[PDB]
């Protein structure tokens, strides 16, 4: 069930990737994080990793598109 | 910090 607590909770794993706070994962960001969890993806993974949670196709991730993905998973305890 | 690695995970 998401909880009030949850949404926090995912907000602290959102601003780990937007750094500078605009409220959108770009590609840079991504990068930036990705390469410190020990990963160096190029610019086409990077874009196609965005498309996959981007369900509108603006080539950036929002908190509330972000929500979605994290959800979807977390609905499923098997 | 761990929820924070989980969490990352989910995001890949």
């Amino acid at each position: 069930q998401l909880t009030e607590e949850q949404i926090a909770e995912f907000k602290e794993a959102f601003s780990l990737f937007d750094k500078d706070g605009d409220g959108t994962i770009t590609t840079k960001e991504l990068g930036t994080v990705m390469r410190s969890l020990g990963q160096n993806p190029t610019e086409a993974e990077l874009q196609d990793m965005i498309n996959e949670v981007d369900a509108d196709g603006n080539g950036t991730i929002d908190f509330p598109e972000f929500l979605t993905m994290m959800a979807r998973k977390m609905k499923d305890t098997d | 910090n761990d929820r924070l690695q989980e969490l990352v995970k989910l995001f890949k």
